Parts: structure tokens; C-alpha cells; sequence
């Protein structure tokens, strides 16, 4: 649950440069990552899989 | 009030050195005696802070003429210390008493060690030669303190939650990053011929809007077209 | 002052005891050594000089022998004295009624105040003569002994001006202050 | 037994405060001074703890009539601390009566810190104007402290060498990563001409099998067909 | 109990001492200060009460003149009031036979129990009197002192019963039973 | 020596949830960093270099 | 001299130990008790290093006749500690009397616990069944100290700067091994047209060389040809 | 300022071989990233938006 | 000494108390247990054996009531036998001038030492017979106590060889050596 007090706490951690610094720098590494993950096709394979057969558009 | 301090710090003024001067030592170097009680400077530390206050209260006129008790020095001074000093006195060994302390510096940040008594024998002081293995050693730990020190004072301020989640940020991000770099086969392709999409086709080799027979035509997954 | 290594330097501190003697509001004892004889002890205002040789000043048959500290006031006309004479002895470790006596002067004569202890190291009182001298061990941080093992070692005991050039000594008065209580230290 | 304890934990009932009720600090509070000398609160503690081991022993009915000593009690108490207070009472400087002790919470997750002791003077109680300057150092230090703990926590359970075993297995994955991005030239092509493959040709642009003959024709490393 | 910076909050925990006074299952000494002059001493079963002002109802030439404990025997009826007497002034710190003696009544009387100690400010006793001022300085844990420099000022001790309303002190027990030594509380 | 000290104690460090997530992630990252490799090609250079003059096979 | 080392080590020989041998102790577990003044061994340990050193000065015939003190023997035993454990004899509680001591020991590399004193009752040495709370934790403990020495040996060498200089440059090269990965378009292209490089074109769809009319041609960036 | 100390104490710092290796890593990765940067091509971008107007060559 | 957990041994370590007690240079007093009566003291060249029982040797019709150290000396021929009588009775905690005496034999027979104390436990010497219990229980270390509530529990103390069984105990001579002060321990 070291999450939820993080969660609570953010107000006071938030006065150091580098906490804003690092939660930006994993924040935009998680958003980046799902772009990537979107621009790989795994997820197009996926859909292709649970697509066969059903339509051919 | 008197030397229970919890934490540019304490000061000695002329009427306390003997080369008439003041030096002041860093509060990190004072702190380290505040429960020992095994260190012949913080003793006499005390004793010298007991004079200065007696001289406060005096300039205060409490006039309280309430005579001293030996008691208050037996109370000040580590007897057990004095008894191994004297032991050590009896038996020919190296001792010291209370006149000459030294220590090492660090000039860059102006760190220093806390200062060691300069040990006496035959009525002579001990010298560099058989001293030498002491300064080295202090030398080394004091660096090593240093380096410590910064660590717990940067160690002091930052979640280890953050830390744990930055990381696995980074390597989520480098998995992706390779997954992306080798891509993955999107459809099928019939052997010969080109690509059939948007028709996609089944693992017959056909397609369900007519366009493409069921021949059984081999098949080859493909990324590109 | 040498520098040590690299970035780090050698320094040492050295304190002055004139500051702390002449500061304390309260009086303080002060001991010490002149020579390898002249054994020096002050407090309050009475300042005694010790002395170790073969020369007898007092007898049995002719002064005090005290026995028992109340028979201690018979000896000098001041009380300070007499306080810092049983200070003393109570310090080196002296039991009154179970140790061979000391010999004191009485009070009606004009001469001054003197006291004898025997400390030879022959006969019987060889033995005392080991309790003795470990008590002045434990005191002085250093003994000049000035008596062999000859036939007779008196130790006298007579008040003088304190001379200006003594070393300032605190290992002494921390001890002695140590060892004993119930002592007050007036101004 | 008595208090050594070697580490929810200690707690005390009506009968000992003057709230008539029931407080329990945590451990690692209690564990702080299971060596100090010179804290009032934990005195105090030693005294009551023997109280209620005496109360045992009399419901034990060990019978033993035993005269207490003083020596007892000397061997409970810091003398050197009630002396410090005694010399800072006639000195007219602030002190305390082992009466009222104060401490920093911390409600989030029920940590504190070790109580202090409430000084007086005048037959008063110093106030908040005066004792300002110490609640906020307290505070940040019981922050900084709990940070610290579970830092250690975690700390004390995994090997470094796993550690850099992981962070040397990522740099040389990462380098990989590159080497794969950018891709290295393999064989030669004449230039001008398609790609000579299978048949690879030597530094002179020739092959041989003899397909490809010794000519000096210009050659160009190539990655690609 | 104010709140302090964030999730952070200020709480204080006070003792209480009717519980320990009243459940160590042996006696504790309880020394106790009543207005400015009232002083108490309880012991035991001698429960002493001690004042200071300036009449006399013991003289010298009609009473006991207490020199040493062996001597003290002839003040009281009880063993327990001689041990609590004898426990008070070696606790103060006075020296039996090197300072001025102090006066008692004989048992053979139906009178009752009553000592009186000179501690006046002026004359020779002046020294005295810092001596003995230090003792209960060091024992009360503050000191109404009720005598100024006038002509005498006679402490006076008599035993009474206990006052149901004295402050339960206990940092003057921790002294008491610090000073003294070779002392065994009874039940 | 601490690789053999870790590979003696194997069994006492194993019980960890961390300990096993951080090992199994640098096998995969080592397992797949050869794999990069491999699909790279300078190995392929080496035994071009190898081969340059034996067989024109 | 005496016990005041500031840091295989410290060995005893047959005439201390009942086995009739000789044991040595790491200085790290030695180290432990150089200031503490609750424990039984470095007591009886303190006494030992007495008798010793005695021993010496009557080898090197310094014939100094001084008859021994209780105030030496009282200034090497803790005096405190004797009274609580005569405290507890009198209250009918477990204790020891300095003549066995046990310790938790680390075959892999040689480490060990500090020992502790095997408390009796009844004249009877406790036994397993009542003392099995402690092994357990006192081997948890040595696991936790080991992994954190190592940790802070190698704390103790490495800067801190260096780290986060190699963290950042390594999430930098990370990124710009994304960036690569990705491509930007450069140049517009005419659609419908071939690559109009060199001759960049404008906003408008010309170039201002006059190849290229300024015709409001459609134009859409592309990175390749 | 914590950079001036550490570029006054290279020397005392240099006598550790995971010291070295650390700082070799930074600076082949910093160089690195600069070859992978102008690779890329947004300074590529930039100076076509800065040349965009001026001259057709 | 069997294995824990994994990778760790249990291991013990018992020191010799032999190797102690017969080298240190300085003798040291020795305090010892035979069976449930013989209890046994030593210091210097005094070996004395005390016993608790009900006979009665000594009236004080007959022989010398010890009131005062100083009235000691009567009672031996030799002075460590003095000095650790008066070091035992110290050590237990007697007032010599507030607690009822103990009778002891002049010197001038050919009889030998004896010395004998009431610890009965019946009624005012009730009272005392807690102090020295008290005493005794703070020395040996524990207390095979050989006198119920019975008319008489008189101890006697008289000096006889060493036996060659007893065990080293060490805790009494710690005990011994911080209760009493200013003692010289010889070679
Ligand atoms: C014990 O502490 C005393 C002070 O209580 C120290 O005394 C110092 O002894 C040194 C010995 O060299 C003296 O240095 C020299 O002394 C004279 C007089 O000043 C002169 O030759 C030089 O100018 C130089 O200072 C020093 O003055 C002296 N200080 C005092 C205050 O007496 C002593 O060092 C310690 N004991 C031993 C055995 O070293
Ligand atoms: C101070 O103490 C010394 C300790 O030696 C006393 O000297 C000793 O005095 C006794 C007196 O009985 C001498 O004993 C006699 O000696 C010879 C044989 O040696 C003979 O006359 C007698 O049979 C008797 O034993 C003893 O010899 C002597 N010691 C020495 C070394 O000569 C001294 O008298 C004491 N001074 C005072 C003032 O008390
Ligand atoms: C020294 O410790 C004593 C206890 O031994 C403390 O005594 C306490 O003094 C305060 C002063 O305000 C008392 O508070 C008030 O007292 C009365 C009676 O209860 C009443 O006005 C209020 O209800 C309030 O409680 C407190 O009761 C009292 N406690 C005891 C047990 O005597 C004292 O605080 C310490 N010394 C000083 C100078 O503060
Ligand atoms: C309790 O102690 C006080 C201390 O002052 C005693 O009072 C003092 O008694 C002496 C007796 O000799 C008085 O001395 C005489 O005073 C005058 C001159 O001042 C004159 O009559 C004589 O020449 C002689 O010096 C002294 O004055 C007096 N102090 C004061 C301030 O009056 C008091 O007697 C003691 N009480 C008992 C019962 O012992
Ligand atoms: C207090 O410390 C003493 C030493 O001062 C310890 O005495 C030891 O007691 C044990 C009890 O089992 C003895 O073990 C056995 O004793 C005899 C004679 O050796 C024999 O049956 C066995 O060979 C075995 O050793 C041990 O010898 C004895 N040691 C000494 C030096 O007396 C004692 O353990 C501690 N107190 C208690 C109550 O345990
Ligand atoms: C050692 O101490 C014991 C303590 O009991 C002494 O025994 C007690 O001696 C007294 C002498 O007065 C006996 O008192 C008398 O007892 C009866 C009535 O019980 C009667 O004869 C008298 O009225 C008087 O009260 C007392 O009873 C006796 N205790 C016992 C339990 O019998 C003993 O005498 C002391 N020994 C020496 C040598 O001092
Ligand atoms: C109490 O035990 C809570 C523990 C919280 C664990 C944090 C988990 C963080 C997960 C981040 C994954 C990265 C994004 C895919
Ligand atoms: C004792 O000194 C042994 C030290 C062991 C060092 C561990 C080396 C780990 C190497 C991992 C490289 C990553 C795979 C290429
Ligand atoms: C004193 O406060 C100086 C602080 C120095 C901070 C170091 C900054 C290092 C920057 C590295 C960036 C990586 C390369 C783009
Ligand atoms: C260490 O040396 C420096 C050199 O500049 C000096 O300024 C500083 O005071 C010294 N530190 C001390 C004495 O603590
Ligand atoms: C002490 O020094 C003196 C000279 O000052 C010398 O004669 C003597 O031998 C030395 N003694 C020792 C024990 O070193
Ligand atoms: C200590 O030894 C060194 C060796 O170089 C010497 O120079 C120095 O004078 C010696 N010190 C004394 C006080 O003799
Ligand atoms: C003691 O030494 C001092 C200092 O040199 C000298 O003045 C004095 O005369 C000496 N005393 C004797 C008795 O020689
Ligand atoms: C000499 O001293 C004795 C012993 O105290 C004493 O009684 C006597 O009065 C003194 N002599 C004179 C002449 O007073
Ligand atoms: C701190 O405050 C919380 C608030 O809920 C309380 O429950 C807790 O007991 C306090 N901690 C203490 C008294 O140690
Ligand atoms: C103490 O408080 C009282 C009132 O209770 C006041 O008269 C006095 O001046 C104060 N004294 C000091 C020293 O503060
Ligand atoms: C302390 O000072 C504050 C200032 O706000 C005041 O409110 C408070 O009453 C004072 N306390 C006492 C006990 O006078
Ligand atoms: C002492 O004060 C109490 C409490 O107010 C009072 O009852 C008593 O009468 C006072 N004593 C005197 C002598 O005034
Ligand atoms: C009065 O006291 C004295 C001194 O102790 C004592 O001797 C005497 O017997 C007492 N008076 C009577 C009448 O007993
Ligand atoms: C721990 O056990 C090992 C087993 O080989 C032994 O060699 C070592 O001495 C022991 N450590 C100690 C006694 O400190
Ligand atoms: C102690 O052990 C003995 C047997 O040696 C037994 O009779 C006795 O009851 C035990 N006492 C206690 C208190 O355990
Ligand atoms: C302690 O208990 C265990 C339980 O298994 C038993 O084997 C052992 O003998 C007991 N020890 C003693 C000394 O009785
Ligand atoms: C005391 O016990 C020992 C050892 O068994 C024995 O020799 C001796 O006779 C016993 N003493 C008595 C009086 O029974
Ligand atoms: C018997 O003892 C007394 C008391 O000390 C003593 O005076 C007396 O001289 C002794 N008897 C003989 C015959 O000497």
C-alpha cells in the first residue's frame, strides 16, 4: 500500500525538484511506451485473431 | 544551558587556547560526543562550558552564595576515564592529561575529525614515527564519512517508491522500444501473389467476400505489402 | 603541521590552564611539584609545603599524638587549616584508629604549625609505608620519591608563601576533589 | 524481566499516567534508549517497570522480607542527570521535574517520536513563543527518520550483486538496441552493377568461381541487396 | 494538542505520582515544603516537622549538648526518630566532631521530642551557616529561606502527625536517597 | 568472489518476490541481447572476414 | 594499552577459555562494544585484558610496589550491571553469572553474533524449549547486518554525482534511440509528384528557383524519397 | 556545485575501476546519443524551417 | 551446538575461572559455599569459617563487648586478621555506635580467635536480625539460610585452614570489593 501513501503524500513531496523531475520523466516514459506498443501491431495481430472469420472488410 | 545540544556552530574564544585565537568547529563534528562518554575533549568541553555559564549567572547577580561541592566536578568529569588514565600512568603505558589534542583536516569543504588526545610518555610527547599509523586511517575514515554523509543527506528526501516506479518506467520503455524495432507479421499472403488486403484472407487461402476462392492456396504470414 | 595525504591537512589544539585556574568563581585546590622534593598543596588560604627527609622535629614524649580527629583541633589556630590537614590525610587514605598515630604541635606556642608523619620502610612500619605511598601515588600523577629503604623517612608537613612559578596542574585537584566528599569550596 | 528489551509493544495503564488510561508506543520508539544514560523519560520508565516486577514477586509470594537499599534505587536512576538538573536550578536556567513530557505525532501511519521532557521555570511552564524552535525540528527529523527506516527495510533483503548484475544486463541490452538500429554493411557490390550474392567477391571485384573476373572494378561495401 | 505542519500533530503525556508513592511496596522517604516556612520530613514511622525563626527554648546550660551519634541515643524514645535524626543531619552534611555541636532534650522527660540547630547569619557561625544553607539547598529541590541577616536564626524540629495536603515530591527522595548510603527502608 | 558467494545461496535468496523478478528480467534481457545480436550481422561480418579468399560459396 | 581499540583480531589462549584452546573473534564483532556499558562479555573481557597487561609490566620488571585498589576493579566492571543482576537473583528471575555465553555463527564466511550470557534460574542453565525465541532472531539479524555491511562497503568509494551523471546520460541515449527509431519527415512533396530535392519547395507549392511555379500545389511533408 | 568538487577530485576518484568504467559509460553514451541526434534528423528540420525563404540550393 | 536455520551454527563459550583467580599478582578476597552451613571468607592470610547454630561461647559477663573499632584491636594477635574482620563488618552494613554490639576474646589467651554475633529472630534483636540478613544476602549470592524463627540463631566465626574443594566464585569478590572503600589489597 506504499502507493496510497504515496498517493496521500504527494503535496508534501512535491516540493523537490527532483521528485517532479523523476514522476515527469516516468509519466511520459509510460505514455511514450504505449504509443510504441500501438505503433508495433502487436495489438493489430490481436484484433486480426479475434477478427477472423467474422467479416472482410 | 549546558551541553546536551541536538544540532557556524560551537566556538572557543582566547581565554580557552593557548595560542590566544578562536576557532570554531563544524555542529556535524560536535554532535558525535553528545552521548560518549568516553572521549577526554568532551570532557574538558564541559568543564570549560560550566566556567562560561558561572560567568553568565555571575553577570546575571543571582548572588546565590551556594558553595561548590566536589560532587559537581564528579558529575562532570568521566572518573572512570581519569581511573584508567591513572592505571595506565602506573603501569609505564602511554597516556595523555588533558593539555594537547589533534586532528585531521580537510580543506576543501573544510570537514575536520574530531580531535584525539596526543599521548605522553616519560614526560615527553609521542612523535611521528610511532603516531604514523593513526593519521592515515583517520584520513580514510574521514573521506568515508563524508561520502556517507552526502548519501544519507540525499537518501533523506526522496521516496523509494518513485525510485522503484522509474525504473520499471524505463524498462517497460525498453521492452517497447525492441518490440517496435523487430515488428510483428500483420497478415497472410498467398505465395506469388501480392497483397490481398483489404480482403483479408482466411487459413484456406480464401476470403469470405467472394473475391478470393477457397483453393487451399499456400499462405505465409506478412508484415509489409 | 604536515601536510597528510592530499586535500587534507595536519592541525592540533592546545588549551591554556592559566584561563580556567583564574576564572572559576569558587576556589579550587591546587598541588604540585617543585624539584624532586618540594611537594606543595594550597587550599582555601592555607598553602603547605612537603618535604621527605632524615631529620626528626617532633617526639612522642614531648607533643601531641593525634589519635582521633577531634583531637585534630589541638594543632593549628585557624579553622581552614585544620580542615585542609584532614582533607588531606582522609585523601591519601589514613584510618585514625587503626593505624600507628601522626604527632602535631599544640597551639599554645609561638613558634607555628608543624606536623610529622613516619613513612621509613623498616620494621613494622614498613607496611604503613606502602599504604602511604600509594595514597600520594594516586595524587600527584607522579612521585619524586626521596627516601630509600634507610633507617628513617619523616615526612614534614610546615606552611609557606606560595611560590609564583609552579606549573599549573588539574590531574591532582581532579582526584583529589574526586576521592573525597563532603567537601564545600568556599570563595 | 527488567528493561533490556532486544526489540504493539511496550504500553502503560491508569495507574501510571494522569489521564487514567492505557498508551502503548511502538517499538522501534522504545528501542531508542535501550542504551542511552541521559534521557528523563526513560528513567522514569526503569522506576515504574520496577514497580511492577515488584508487584509480581508479591503476588508470586516469594516471601523473601528484604530491606530495600538505596543502592537500588542509585542503580536506576542517572545521578549525573539529577545532578545536572540540581546545578541548572541553582544556576536560575530552565529545567524539568519528570513530570510532563511532550512528542511529535505523525497520524498517517502512527509513527512518533521519543518524548522530551516539558522544562519550567519560575514555577512555570515554558510556552510556545519559547519552544518553537524545537517542533519543527522534530518533525522534519521524524520525516527524514521514517524515510530512512523503511529505505534500510528494503535494504536489508536484497544482494547488491543482484543489482548490478540487472543494471550491467540493461546497458548491454541498450547497446544491442543501437547496434541492431543502425545495422552494419555486409558484402560488396560492384558499382554499377546488382548484387553479386551468393558469389562474393574479393577486394580486386572478381570472384573465385570465376563468374565474376579479376577486373579492378570498383567495390562498395553494402548491407542490403 | 495543536496540529503541526501536515499529518503531523503535537501530543504531550503526563505521570502520575499517587500511583508510584502509593505502590512500591517498601517505605520511601517523603520530604514535603508547606507556605515558606512549613517543612516537612516523614520517615518511616517519624513524621518531623521543621521551621526557622528566632526563639530559643533550648539553652546549653540546662539541655544535652549533642556531640556525637553515640551521644544522640539520649534525644528520643524510638529507635526509628534517633535513625531518621541521624540520617537528616549526615544528609545535610555536618561534620560531628569538627563543627559546633547542636542541642537536644534528654528522653527523661514527659515533655516530648524537640531539636534546635543555630544557623544564624552573623559571628563566627556566619561560615557555618553557608555550609548548612548548601545541604537543604540540594535536598528540597528550592529552599523559602525565612531568616535574613538578623541576629539569630534557629531552626527548630518537633515531630507532629502528617498533613493530608503536601505536594508529592519525589525528585527530594531521589536526593535523600542519593547522598546517604548503607540505608535500608523498612515496610 | 561474490558471484560464487550469490550462487552458494541461491536457495536462501530465491524466496523473495523482487529477487526472482529482478533475475528473471536480466536472463530475458541477456537471452534477448544475444538475439540482437545474432539479427545485427557484425558477427556476420567476422566470418566474412573469415571466409574472404577460402570458397566463393 | 587497554580496550579502547578503534578497530584475524582479538584472540584469547587456553588459560582463559575452559576448553583449554584458543579462539579469535573478527574485529568488526569486537568492534561492538567500544562504547556499550551493558554487556556482560566486554566486561569479563575488559578484566581479562587487566590480568594481561598486568602480566606484561611484571615481565618488563617495573617493581613498582603499589598495592592494588577496589577503585580499579570498581572502574572496570559495571557496577550498574551487577546491582540488576543481583536485583533479579533477590526477585526470583532469571540471570547469569558470567561463566557461559552463546552466539549464532556464519559458516559461509567466518561471521558471528556478539555472544550473549546464558541466563540460569534455580541453579539450572535455561534450555532450548524456553530459549528458542532468540536464536531465530539473532540469525535474522546477522543476515540483515551482513547484507548491509556490504552495502555500505561499497557505499562508502563510489560519488553519488557519478551515478546520476551515468542515470541521465543513459535515459538521454535512451530517448534519442527512440527518436531514431520514429524518423522525422524533412523535405514537402507535391502529390502526385516525384521528390523535389534538391530544389526544396515552399509553403506554396514552387520554389523560388523557377523550376518550380508557385501554382498552389498540394504539399505534404515526407522524410524519404 | 557539486560538479566543481568532482572535477577537483578526479584524481583521488580515478584509483577505482568501477569509477572509471561509470564515467567511460557516461561518456560513450553522451556521444553516442549526439552520432544517434544528428542520425535522426530534427536539426535537419530545423535548418530547412531556418533556410525555408533565403535560397533554393 | 546444533545447526540453525541454513548455513549457521550454534556455538557456546565458557571461560576458566581457575587461570583468573591464580594469576592475577594482587591477592583478592575470596567468599565461598560448602554444603548449607560452612560459609567461608579469605583475605590476605585470614581464612575464617563461619557457622550459624545454637550454641552460645562467648557472655558478656565474661569477655569483650565491641562497641568501637578501636576497642577491636583487642581481639586479635595479628593485624590482617583485624582488617578483614573490620572489612567484614562493614562490608555487611553495622553501625558500630547505633546497633546493639558483639562480643569478641582478648587477646591474652592461649585459647585462639573466636567471634560471635546475635541474629536471633525474636524480639527487638528481630529487628536487627533483618538489617544483617539483608547483608549477608548481597555478598554470597544466594543464602542457605540454617535458623528459623528458633529462640537463639547465634553466628560464630573462627579461623581454620582452607579446604581444597570449594568452588572459584567470583561475583561475592566483586560484590566485596565495591561495597567497601579505601582498601589495599596485598601481595
Ligand atoms: C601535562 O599538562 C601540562 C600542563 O598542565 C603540560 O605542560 C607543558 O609542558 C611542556 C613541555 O614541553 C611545556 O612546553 C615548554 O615549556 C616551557 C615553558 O613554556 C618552555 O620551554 C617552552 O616555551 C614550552 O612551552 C609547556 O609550556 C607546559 N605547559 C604548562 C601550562 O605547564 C604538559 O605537556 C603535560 N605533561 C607532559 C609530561 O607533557
Ligand atoms: C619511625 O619509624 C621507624 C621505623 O624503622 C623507627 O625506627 C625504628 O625504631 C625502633 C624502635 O623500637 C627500632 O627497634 C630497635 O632496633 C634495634 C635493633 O635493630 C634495637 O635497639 C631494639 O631491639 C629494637 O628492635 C628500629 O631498629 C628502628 N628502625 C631502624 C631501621 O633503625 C623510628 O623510631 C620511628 N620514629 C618515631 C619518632 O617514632
Ligand atoms: C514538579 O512536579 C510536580 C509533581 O510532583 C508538578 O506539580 C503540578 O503542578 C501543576 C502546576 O500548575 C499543577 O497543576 C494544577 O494544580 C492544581 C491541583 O491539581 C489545580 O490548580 C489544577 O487542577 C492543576 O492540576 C499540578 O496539579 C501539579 N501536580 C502535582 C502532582 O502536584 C509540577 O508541575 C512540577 N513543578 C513545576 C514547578 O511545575
Ligand atoms: C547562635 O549563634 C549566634 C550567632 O550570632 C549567637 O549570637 C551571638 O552570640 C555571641 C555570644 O558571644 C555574641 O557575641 C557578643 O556580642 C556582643 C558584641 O556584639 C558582646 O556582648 C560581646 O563582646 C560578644 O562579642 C554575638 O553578638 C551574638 N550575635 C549577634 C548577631 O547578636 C547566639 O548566641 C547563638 N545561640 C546559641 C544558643 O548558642
Ligand atoms: C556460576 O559460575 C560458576 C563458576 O563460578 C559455574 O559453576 C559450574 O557449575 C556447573 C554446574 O553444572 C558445573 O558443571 C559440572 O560440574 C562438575 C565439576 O566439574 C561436574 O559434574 C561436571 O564435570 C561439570 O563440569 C561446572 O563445573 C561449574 N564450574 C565451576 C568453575 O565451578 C556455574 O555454572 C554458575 N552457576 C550456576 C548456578 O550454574
Ligand atoms: C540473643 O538475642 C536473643 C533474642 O531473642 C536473646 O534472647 C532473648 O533474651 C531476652 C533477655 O531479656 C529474653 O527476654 C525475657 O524472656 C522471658 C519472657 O519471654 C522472661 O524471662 C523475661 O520477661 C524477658 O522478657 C527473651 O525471651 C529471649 N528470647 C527468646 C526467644 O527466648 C538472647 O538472650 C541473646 N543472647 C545474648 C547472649 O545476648
Ligand atoms: C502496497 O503494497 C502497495 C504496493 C504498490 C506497488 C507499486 C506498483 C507500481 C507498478 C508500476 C508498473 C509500471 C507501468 C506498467
Ligand atoms: C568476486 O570478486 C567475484 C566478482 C563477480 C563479478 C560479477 C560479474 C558479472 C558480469 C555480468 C556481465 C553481463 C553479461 C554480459
Ligand atoms: C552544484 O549544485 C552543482 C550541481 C551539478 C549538477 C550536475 C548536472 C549534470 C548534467 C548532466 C546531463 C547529461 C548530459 C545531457
Ligand atoms: C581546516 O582547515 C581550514 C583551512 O582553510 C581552516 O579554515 C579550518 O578552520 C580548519 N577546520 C577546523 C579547524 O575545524
Ligand atoms: C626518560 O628520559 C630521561 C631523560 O629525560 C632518560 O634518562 C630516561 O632513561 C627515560 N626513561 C624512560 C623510562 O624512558
Ligand atoms: C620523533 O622521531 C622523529 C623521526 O624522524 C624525529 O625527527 C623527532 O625529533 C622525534 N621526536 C622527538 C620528540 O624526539
Ligand atoms: C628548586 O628549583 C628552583 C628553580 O630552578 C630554584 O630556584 C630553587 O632554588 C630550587 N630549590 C632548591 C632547594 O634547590
Ligand atoms: C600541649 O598540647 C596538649 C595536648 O593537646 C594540650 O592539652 C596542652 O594544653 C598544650 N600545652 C599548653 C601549655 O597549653
Ligand atoms: C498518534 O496519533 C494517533 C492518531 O490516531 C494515535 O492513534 C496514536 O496513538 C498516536 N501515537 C502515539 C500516542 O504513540
Ligand atoms: C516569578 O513569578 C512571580 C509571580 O509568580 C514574579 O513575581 C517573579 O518576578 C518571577 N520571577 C522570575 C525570576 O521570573
Ligand atoms: C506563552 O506565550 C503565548 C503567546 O501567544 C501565550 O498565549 C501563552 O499564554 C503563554 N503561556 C503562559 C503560561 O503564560
Ligand atoms: C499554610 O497554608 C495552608 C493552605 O492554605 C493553610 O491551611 C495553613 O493555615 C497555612 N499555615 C499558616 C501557618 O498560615
Ligand atoms: C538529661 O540528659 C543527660 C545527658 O544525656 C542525661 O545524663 C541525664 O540522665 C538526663 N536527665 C535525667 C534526669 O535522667
Ligand atoms: C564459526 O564457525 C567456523 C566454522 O568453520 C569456525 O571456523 C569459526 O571460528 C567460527 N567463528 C567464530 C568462533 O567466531
Ligand atoms: C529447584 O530445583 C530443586 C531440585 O534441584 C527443586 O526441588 C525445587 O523445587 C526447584 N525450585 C524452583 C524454585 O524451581
Ligand atoms: C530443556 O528442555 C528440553 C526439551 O526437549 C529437554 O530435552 C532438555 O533436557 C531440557 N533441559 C534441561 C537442562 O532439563
Ligand atoms: C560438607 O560436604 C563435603 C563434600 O561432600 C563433605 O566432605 C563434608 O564432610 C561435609 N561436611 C559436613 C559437616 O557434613
Ligand atoms: C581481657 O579483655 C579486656 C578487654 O579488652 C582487657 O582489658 C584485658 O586486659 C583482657 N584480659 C587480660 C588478662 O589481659
Amino acid at each position: 500500500g506504499q502507493f496510497i501513501s504515496f498517493m496521500q503524500e504527494i503535496p508534501t513531496f512535491l516540493q523537490e525538484a527532483l521528485n517532479i523531475a523523476l514522476v515527469a520523466v516516468s509519466l511520459i516514459a509510460i505514455i511514450k511506451g504505449v504509443v510504441n506498443l500501438y505503433k508495433s501491431g502487436l495489438f493489430q495481430f490481436f484484433v486480426f485473431l479475434a477478427l477472423a472469420g467474422r467479416s472482410c472488410t | 544551558a549546558f551541553f546536551s545540544w541536538s544540532l557556524g556552530g560551537y566556538c572557543l574564544e582566547e581565554w580557552m587556547l593557548v595560542a590566544a585565537k578562536m576557532k570554531c568547529f563544524g555542529n556535524t563534528a560536535v554532535a558525535k560526543c553528545n552521548l560518549n562518554h568516553d572521549s577526554e575533549f568532551c570532557d574538558m568541553l564541559r568543564l570549560f562550558d560550566y566556567n562560561k555559564n558561572a560567568i553568565k549567572t555571575l553577570n546575571d547577580e543571582t548572588k546565590k552564595q551556594v558553595n561548590l561541592m566536589g560532587q559537581t566536578i564528579n558529575a562532570l568529569i568521566s572518573d572512570n576515564l581519569l581511573m584508567k588514565n591513572k592505571i595506565r600512568e602506573l603501569m609505564s603505558v602511554p597516556y595523555c592529561n588533558y593539555t594537547k589534542f589533534w586532528y585531521v583536516n580537510h580543506t576543501l569543504s573544510g570537514q575536520h575529525s574530531l580531535p584525539r588526545c596526543w599521548l605522553i610518555k616519560n614526560n615527553s610527547y609521542l612523535n611521528i614515527s610511532d603516531f604514523r599509523n593513526d593519521w592515515i586511517l583517520e584520513s580514510d575514515f574521514l573521506i568515508s564519512e563524508m561520502l556517507s554523509k552526502e548519501y544519507s543527506d540525499r537518501q533523506g528526501k526522496t521516496p523509494l517508491t518513485l525510485v522503484d516506479i522509474c525504473f520499471w518506467s524505463t524498462v517497460f520503455f525498453t521492452a517497447s522500444l525492441f518490440l517496435h524495432l523487430v515488428g510483428i507479421p500483420t497478415h497472410r499472403h498467398i505465395r506469388g501473389e501480392a497483397c490481398p488486403l483489404p480482403h483479408r484472407l482466411n487459413s484456406l487461402g480464401g476470403c469470405r467476400c467472394g473475391k478470393y476462392p477457397n483453393l487451399k492456396k499456400p499462405t505465409v504470414w506478412r508484415r509489409g505489402h | 603541521a604536515f601536510k597528510i595525504g592530499l586535500h587534507t591537512e595536519f592541525q592540533t589544539v592546545s588549551f591554556s590552564m592559566v584561563g580556567l585556574f583564574s576564572n572559576n568563581p569558587h576556589d579550587l585546590p591546587l598541588l604540585c611539584t617543585l624539584n624532586k622534593s618540594h611537594l606543595y598543596i594550597k587550599g582555601g588560604n592555607a598553602s603547605f609545603k612537603i618535604s621527605f627527609d632524615d631529620i626528626a622535629v617532633l617526639l612522642p614524649e614531648y607533643d601531641v599524638i593525634i589519635q582521633h580527629p577531634a583531637d585534630m583541633s589541638w594543632c593549628s589556630k585557624s579553622d581552614d587549616q585544620i580542615w585542609l590537614s584532614q582533607w588531606f590525610m582522609n585523601a591519601v587514605g589514613h584510618d585514625w584508629y587503626l593505624d600507628p598515630p601522626f604527632l602535631c604541635r599544640n597551639r599554645t606556642k609561638t613558634e607555628g604549625f608543624i606536623f610529622q608523619v613516619n613513612t621509613s620502610k623498616t620494621g613494622i612500619n614498613e607496611n604503613y609505608a606502602k599504604k602511604f605511598k600509594t595514597g600520594m601515588h594516586h595524587l600527584y600523577r607522579e612521585y619524586p620519591d626521596s627516601c630509600l629503604d634507610g633507617k628513617l623517612c619523616l615526612m614534614k608537613a610546615q606552611p609557606t608563601s606560595w611560590p609564583l612559578q609552579c606549573p599549573l596542574d588539574h590531574v591532582n585537584t581532579l582526584h583529589f576533589l574526586t576521592r573525597g566528599k563532603n567537601i564545600q569550596l568556599p570563595r
